[PDB]
């Protein structure tokens, strides 16, 4: 049993910057015998680093491994964004082997002008249960998007809902789905339905339009 | 030229498995000498009585000596088919044989106390083919050719120790694993004699 | 280099019994644990037991002993684990995966995962939901559409497009507690294809618990 630190947690760096990441540990272990292990967005955790020391068959040398006895720092030497994942350090040393808090690496590249989109409903669960509408919010960076439901130009409470996907592998984007689902049968008057989207990217809040 | 039971008394006497030999052709012995400063606990021989292993003589006298507590003293024996009598210490059913199963008293000085009884539990080998496994039997005294991998102690509960043999030979991960047992306050040991006579010589003799 | 694969999210009741299956496909179990490895939704990996099918042994953390029993089938080569007596706590996604020996204890290739949901709520089936792609959107770039799933409760619902063909800009967002037990995710995809938005007629969706396999055509209305 050993309670563990780790590094500040999500991290901001911009692609081509060195990333240090922490793992002191509370009770004293082996100067190697640490494994550092990334897992991607919604995967498998796949090693990186064994012993703290040596690497893993197949993995780019820009995972540095080091540190001992106490601290253990994994450096990556340049940052791509397919390493947007969270890492956990484990302490294979004592026992039972007490796996890390973990830390999540956010590589800060662009600023991406999103692309707002509604999908109203239609007659299909028009003809059953409870409806909803939906605003998609497809490509955008960062994380700081927020949507507010226009109904009839009138604003709405907070009986939305919204989901944000983590960044893409290689894209790096972060796309959204604020939905609005209502009571099946109020559709009569509430002729206009609308998604409005405040971004570091473009000037406006960008409304939209539904009548139909 | 008395027989040299000094060795026996300093130390950390090593586990089961990888239990010392002292082997004495030409010596005297008074065992009780040596039995008075142990509290003897169990002493059963096979092929020769408890009594008669203290006086006659003999072509060579060997004894091994090892930390094993009384909490498995059933494990200890040829009537065993557990992990104690098949990969870890077997001795010649040939020849005579004593064994002791003894303990440390408090005035005794200079026997250390390791820090916990460990034994191989099982020691397999997986052959170079697809999966067949053939366990590996210790013969008369053999070191249990597991020793490699297995420390001098197991470090937990339920170890787990594999090696690859370089190919040919034989390609076969000479598996192996280790179990342990609690400590105990006083070091309980275990000694076993394989007298053996000779043709028409006799060396080591009772010491009277 | 033996992928590892598992089976599938059982859903069970707090006061049950679960026996997830990793399988080593290749039909080699080497000198070569499988270590199990919890995950609580949104935390931190913990360790649950190991095993050895070439020598049978076992081996349980503290917390976790007296409640569970990993076992193996070395001829078969298939390893299970079985949690018996858990509660509702233990609703986690469990992997397992490949040890090394006694120094070298790291855990080399892991598997899919299998996401256990214990609690005595309900099983409920994946209403698939209208799709009605945008008429006036981009100059052909990105026409989006994308069919929606509402109203189920366990998870998963795996939602591929073309049965796993259009692999290129399927956005899946995670799903999100409604006002009852029951939670939605929505899928979307684009085409550049745009008049008529057509071939995406699969929207092929699997339901674990259910089995129920539900597929609908796109039509720009």
């Amino acid at each position: 049993e050993i309670v563990l630190t780790q590094s500040p947690g999500t991290l901001s760096l911009s692609p081509g910057e060195r990333a240090t990441l922490s793992c002191r540990a509370s009770q004293s272990v082996s100067s190697s015998y640490l494994a550092w292990y990334q897992q991607r967005p919604g995967q498998a955790p796949r090693l990186l680093i064994y012993g703290a020391s040596s690497r893993a068959t197949g993995i780019p040398d820009r995972f540095s491994g080091s540190g001992s006895g106490t601290d253990f720092t994994l450096t990556i030497g340049r940052l791509e964004p397919e390493d947007s994942a969270v890492y956990y350090c484990q302490q294979y040393g004592s026992s039972p082997w007490t796996f890390g808090q973990g830390t999540k690496v956010e590589i800060k590249r662009t600023v991406a002008a999103p692309s707002v989109f509604i999908f109203p409903p239609s007659d299909e669960q028009l003809k059953s249960g409870t409806a909803s509408v939906v605003c998609l919010l497809n490509n955008f960076y960062p994380r700081e998007a927020k949507v507010q439901w226009k109904v009839d130009n009138a604003l709405q409470s907070g009986n939305s809902q919204e989901s944000v996907t983590e960044q893409d592998s290689k894209d790096s984007t972060y796309s959204l789905s604020s939905t609005l689902t209502l009571s099946k049968a109020d559709y009569e008057k509430h002729k206009v339905y609308a998604c409005e989207v405040t971004h570091q990217g473009l000037s406006s809040p960008v409304t939209k339009s539904f009548n139909r | 030229v008395e027989c040299d039971f000094s060795p026996l008394l300093s130390g950390t006497p090593p586990q089961v498995y990888n239990f010392k030999r002292l082997v004495f052709t030409n010596c005297n012995y008074n065992l009780t000498k040596l039995l008075s400063l142990f509290s003897v606990n169990d002493f059963t021989c096979s092929q020769i009585s408890p009594a008669a292993i203290a006086s006659n003589c003999y072509s060579s006298l060997i004894l091994d000596y090892f930390s094993y507590p009384l909490s498995m003293k059933s494990d200890l024996s040829v009537s065993s088919a557990g992990p104690i009598s098949q990969f870890n210490y077997k001795q010649s059913f040939s020849n005579p044989t004593c064994l002791i199963l003894a303990t440390v008293p408090h005035n005794l000085t200079t026997i250390t106390k390791p820090l916990k009884y460990s034994y191989i539990n099982k020691c397999s080998r997986l052959l170079s083919d697809d999966r067949t496994e053939v366990p590996q039997l210790v013969n008369a005294n053999q070191y249990s050719p597991c020793v490699s991998t297995v420390p001098s102690t197991v470090w937990e509960d339920g170890d787990y120790y594999r090696k690859q043999l370089s190919p040919l030979e034989g390609g076969g991960w000479l598996v192996a694993s280790g179990s342990t047992v609690a400590m105990t306050e006083q070091l309980q040991m275990g000694f076993g004699i394989t007298v053996q006579y000779g043709t028409d010589t006799n060396s080591v003799c009772p010491k009277a | 280099q033996v992928q590892l694969v598992q089976s599938g999210a059982e859903v069970k009741k707090p006061g049950s019994s679960v026996k997830v299956s990793c399988k080593a496909s290749g039909g080699t179990f080497s000198s070569y644990g499988i270590t199990w490895v919890r995950q609580a939704p949104g935390q931190g990996l913990e360790w649950m037991g190991r095993i050895i099918p070439i020598l049978g042994i076992s081996r349980s953390v503290q917390k976790f002993q007296g409640r569970i029993t990993i076992t193996a089938d070395k001829s078969t080569s298939t390893a299970y684990m079985d949690l018996s007596g858990l509660t509702s706590d233990d609703t986690a996604v469990y992997y397992c995966a490949r040890e090394g020996g006694s120094g070298y204890d790291f855990f080399d290739y892991w598997g899919q995962g299998t996401l256990v949901t214990v609690s005595s709520a309900s099983t409920k089936g994946p209403s698939v939901f209208p799709l009605a792609p945008s008429s006036k959107s981009t100059s052909g770039g990105t026409a989006a559409l994308g069919c929606l799933v509402k109203d189920y409760f366990p998870e998963p619902v795996t939602v591929s497009w073309n049965s796993g063909a259009l692999t290129s800009g399927v956005h899946t967002f995670p799903a999100v507690l409604q006002s009852s037990g029951l939670y939605s995710l929505s899928s979307v995809v684009t085409v550049p294809s745009s008049s008529l938005g057509t071939q995406t007629y699969i929207c092929n969706v699997n339901h674990k618990p259910s089995n129920t396999k539900v597929d609908k055509r796109v039509e720009p209305k």
